[PDB]
């Protein structure tokens, strides 16, 4: 086995959540390419393409055919440390790995952040608009 | 591709 | 945060689990040098010298204060991949690591079957002299 | 030392 946590590093992992990911033979951004850049599946019905990087959690939709994952991966995050990770998962050393896993839990962090600071301006749109009709 | 909503 | 079975793999995890350890300083057989050989304190009511190494799952108590944790793992278990690990923890490699968590399952069972077939055996002996008593 | 039982 290896530690639940710990799947997104893997490669193979990423590809195998590509579900009905249209993009397949012929394509640039293949689920296989898709897992090279290090994007995982993970698709509402609002946004069915939906892939996120496990290591910086940055969300791409509006996937086209000919879009390479991994310039799009540089274009929308180009401060990932995944990117820089030039070996394959096993020719990482365990320092390294529980570096880059350091940082990957701030990312995380960063990114609930992030996500709380919109859904707090969200509320006080909602707020200074009710009090405008009030007003 | 693009950044979501 | 490192998986709490991959524990036993750090050193420090494996000094920490020494409760109680009798042996001490001014003593070859520190709980430091313990863990540097591999060993766990797995202590009973028994005895609370019980060590194991984590790796072989090779078992020793009675202990001496002059006993080389090294020394008696190698005549132990002379073939133990963890006596080989030459490398720190972190130095090692995600392959070498997963190669060596492998093995560690692997002599896991090995150790596990080991008694089952020995328990059985003992079953086997009772049944066959209580038929024998009854032929008498 | 020695092994166990
Ligand atoms: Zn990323
Ligand atoms: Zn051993």
């Amino acid at each position: 086995t290896l530690p639940p946590a710990w799947q997104p590093f893997l490669k193979d992992h990423r590809i195998s959540t590509f579900k009905n990911w249209p993009f397949l033979e012929g394509c640039a951004c293949t689920p296989e390419r898709m897992a090279e850049a290090g994007f995982i599946h993970c698709p509402t019905e609002n946004e069915p393409d939906l892939a996120q990087c496990f290591f910086c959690f940055k969300e791409l939709e509006g996937w086209e055919p000919d879009d390479d994952p991994i310039e799009e991966h540089k274009k929308h995050s180009s401060g990932c440390a995944f990117l820089s990770v030039k070996k394959q998962f096993e020719e990482l050393t365990l320092g390294e790995f529980l570096k880059l896993d350091r940082e990957r839990a701030k990312n995380k962090i960063a990114k609930e952040t992030n996500n709380k600071k919109k859904e707090f301006e969200e509320t006080a749109k909602k707020v200074r608009r009710a009090i405008e009709q009030l007003a | 591709a693009r950044t979501k909503q």
